[PDB]
RNA sequence: AGAUUUGAGUAUCGUAAGAGGACUCCCUUAACUUAAGCAUAUCAAUAAGGGAAGGAAGAAAAAAUAACAAUGAUUUCUUAAGUAAUGGCGAAUGAAAAAGAAAAAGACCAAGUUGAUA
RNA sequence: UGGAAGUAUAAAUCGAAAAGGUGAUAGUAUUCAUCAAAGUCUAAAUAUUACAGGAAAACUGAUAGCAAAGAAGUACUGUGAA
RNA sequence: GAUUCACGCAGUGUUAACGUGCAAAUUACUUGUCAUAUUUGAGUAUAGGGGCGAAAGACUCAUCGAACUAUCUAGUAGCUGG
RNA sequence: AAGGUUCCUAAACAACAUUACUUGGAUUAGGGUGAAUCGAUCCUAAAUUACAGAUGGAAAUCCUUAAGAAA
RNA sequence: AAUAAAAUAUUACUUUGGAUAGUUUAGUUUCCUGGGCGAUGAAGAACGCAAUGAAUUGCGAUAAGUGAUAGGAACAAUAAAAUGUGAAUAUCCAAAAUUUGAAUGCUUGAAAGUAUACUAAGGUAUAUAUGAUAUUCAAUAUCCA
């Protein structure tokens, strides 16, 4: 899917928070919030260069 | 006192349940619904809110009559 | 479900009414029994009775509507409930006659110069 | 070699793939057969002139044109009103 | 509040009605996975926000 | 008083609204980005905003090409072609006739004429 | 706009015709060629990642594949958009 | 728009307590103030190159020398890490 | 105001109230809110929003009795 | 100099954990056919309905279902009743279809309501703009006795 793994509004928290700079899911209230984001190596994110039907 | 202490007086609702969409998004003072865009005749939908489209649209409900017609 | 379509159909209109009050009254007393600790046989009777009322009301309404269609079959101003079943788009479309309408010039030319039947020898 | 590649715009929305090509043959061939069964004279692809190509690069070649002029029908003794009914193309 | 609109009170009553567990007989059905109602709430745990 | 003109109220029979918008026709003067800076340019009819449609829509019958041993409505595909041209002539942008196919279809108003006029 | 002494649209002003437009280097003249604007309609060949129904696959096989293989846009968070 | 005490309120000092706290700013004593430029409830109005400010770039939902949220957007990185 | 069944009773203590609990605002099942006179409903305040009209490329904005054969 | 309590190392068994292997009623992509909503009230929302239901599913005061036509002997967690004189099950059909929603008599905040007319209670119609026809009017606007 073209939008697979890119369906979040995540932004990196930046430095100064003792965590890596990989983007993080926004909001709160669930376990998903504050987790990894679109990045290739993250869970539930897009993979390396996605396979295209063309 | 911008943190714990200031939250003591939060006892006045800003939004109440809307009548067209059923969500607690009817602004009392603004007299409009922030979610479904009440009295505005058209349902409030934005292309930047692609997820908000897939949460309430055709086929997300009962489809009481349309299901008969399309099958017809 | 014990009322039988055959029994309902034979009954007259007043009998259908008088049977409906009896069934509604019979149902009302069965609701009291269930609340007041009724027997399972009574409770199963309550479910059965509810179907007769639905069964009885269908036949009265269906016969009344069918009689109305016979009235308005020749009527010029048919009520919208008795009009043929279509969609909103279908009603607005031009009639098949209107679509196939042609002017006298174009209709008369097509009469004198139709599409002939032929083939090429090879 | 100096590269001139026009991919700065969003080509991904400009990409057209031909996965329907093997099914255009089946569609067009079947429709082409269906017309023949309906009125076989219709699919005859009505007769067309023999006109030269334009420009001096092609002017020695002949190709089918569209429609016979009203003078060519008169020369061949065919009515222009009846010509269209018997599979002749007419181009006034 | 002691004072409420009629429609609001009925929506309160439904939330009370929906705060119930699975009946025992439904739990004995063959191939049954619905043992507990995960939509349950209590007044002091989660505010229903209405 | 009567003959007209214009504008309203009411009654009857209908009509528009809202949903959807993947594809279709449009309105509007975004920026990030590239130019190893940047201000024209690029990104770019692109994002967001707004309107209108159908099973397809748009276009369509020359005030069109060409300079030929000439073609001939529209649409779509191949080629022309990263070419002519545009551009702080920098970065970059960029067609069309000819030619080869799919399909093929042409008809109307206005103006003019006939007025024991309809 | 590729259209370069203006390819297209719009606005302000001006504004034709015993017709005239075009031949993309502005200008005047004489020939030549080719069309006849300022109203309307028109099937077929073409597009489609809405949605519905089907069939396939050198696709993934529960941290993978749609966010969702269970009452998933559900539990839960926010006044709210989300 | 005098001096003080009280119900209350603030936050001068201890630069006391606590500082993985009772608390994402609180506690104890001391201090000041405690009705007319007073304190306070509900309703209502003002919105982001905007509002509001007895003015500190202060406040605008623990976010303000330009809020929150989503799209452009996987923005660019001659720089760091793998 | 806000909360929403936390109210009352009975059975019961696996989890929860930084030990424990026979207790509980915790689990399970029932019961419980009675108006001509109290309030909402009625009136208007700050303010708010319509048809028509005016403005705008558009979404929409202005106007609240002024512009209207309206009110 | 001595101890092996702790410490360390190997293997077997058990434990906390859920990797690995086997598997799929789920997804992704392409393609074919359609692209069939609404004032005859849609999409969406809300409330209600099962003998024991909280969600979910289906449905609308005829309620997890009614009639008709096919269909031929079941359902089940536990009882009941019905059932070859027709149980399940299926549907572009018939009747029926609560409060709302473009929402359209007026009002609507979480609002309870309410006006007139036609046929006490019930049910219908009455929003805005607009085309045709009918009828009643307004303006010396043009003539005009």
């Amino acid at each position: 899917s073209t939008e697979a793994g890119k369906q979040h509004s995540a932004i990196s928290w930046g430095t100064g928070r003792a965590v890596a700079r990989i983007p993080r899911i926004s909001g709160s209230g669930s376990g998903r919030n504050g987790q990894g984001a679109f990045g290739n190596m993250t869970r539930k994110g897009h993979m390396f260069s996605p396979l295209k039907n063309f | 006192t911008k943190g714990t202490s200031c939250r003591g007086t939060r006892h006045n609702k800003t939004h109440i349940l809307c009548k067209r969409c059923g969500k607690r998004s009817w602004h009392l003072q603004k007299q409009r619904c922030a979610s479904c865009g009440y009295p505005d005749a058209k349902m409030r939908q934005y292309a930047w809110g692609y997820k908000a489209l897939r949460r309430r649209t055709q086929g997300t409900g009962r489809m009481r009559h349309l299901k008969i017609a399309l099958k017809r | 479900a014990s009322l039988k379509i055959s029994a309902i159909k034979a009954m007259s209109k007043n009998d259908m009414n008088a049977k409906l009050i009896e069934l509604k009254g019979e149902l009302a007393n069965l609701r009291t029994a269930k609340v007041t600790g009724g027997a399972p046989s009574k409770i199963s009777r309550l479910r059965v009775v509810k179907k007769d009322i639905a069964r009885l009301l269908t036949v009265m309404n269906t016969q009344r509507m069918e009689a109305l269609r016979k009235y308005y079959k020749q009527a010029k101003y048919v009520p919208k409930e008795l009009r043929p079943k279509t969609t909103r788009k279908e009603r607005r479309q031009l009639t098949k006659a209107q679509l196939n309408l042609k002017t006298v010039k174009a209709a008369k030319k097509a009469q004198h110069f139709p599409a002939r039947k032929f083939f090429v020898l090879a | 070699a100096v590269s001139n590649i026009h991919f700065c715009k969003d080509w991904r929305s400009k990409v057209h793939t031909w996965f329907k090509q093997p099914f255009r043959k089946i569609r067009r061939h079947q429709t082409r057969v269906e017309k023949a069964k309906a009125v076989f004279p219709a699919t005859i692809k009505s007769l067309k002139p023999s006109v030269h190509c334009m420009n001096q690069r092609f002017n020695y070649k002949l190709r089918l044109g569209r429609g016979f002029t009203l003078k060519e029908l008169r020369a061949a003794k065919i009515d222009k009103n009846l010509a269209r009914t018997i599979g002749i193309a007419v181009d006034p | 509040t002691g004072h409420k609109g009629f429609s609001y009170k009925l929506k309160l009553g439904k939330k009370i009605h929906q705060n119930r567990g699975v009946p025992q007989w439904f739990r004995m059905k063959t191939g049954n996975t619905i043992n507990y109602n995960f939509k349950r709430r209590h007044w002091n745990r989660r505010k229903m926000g209405m």
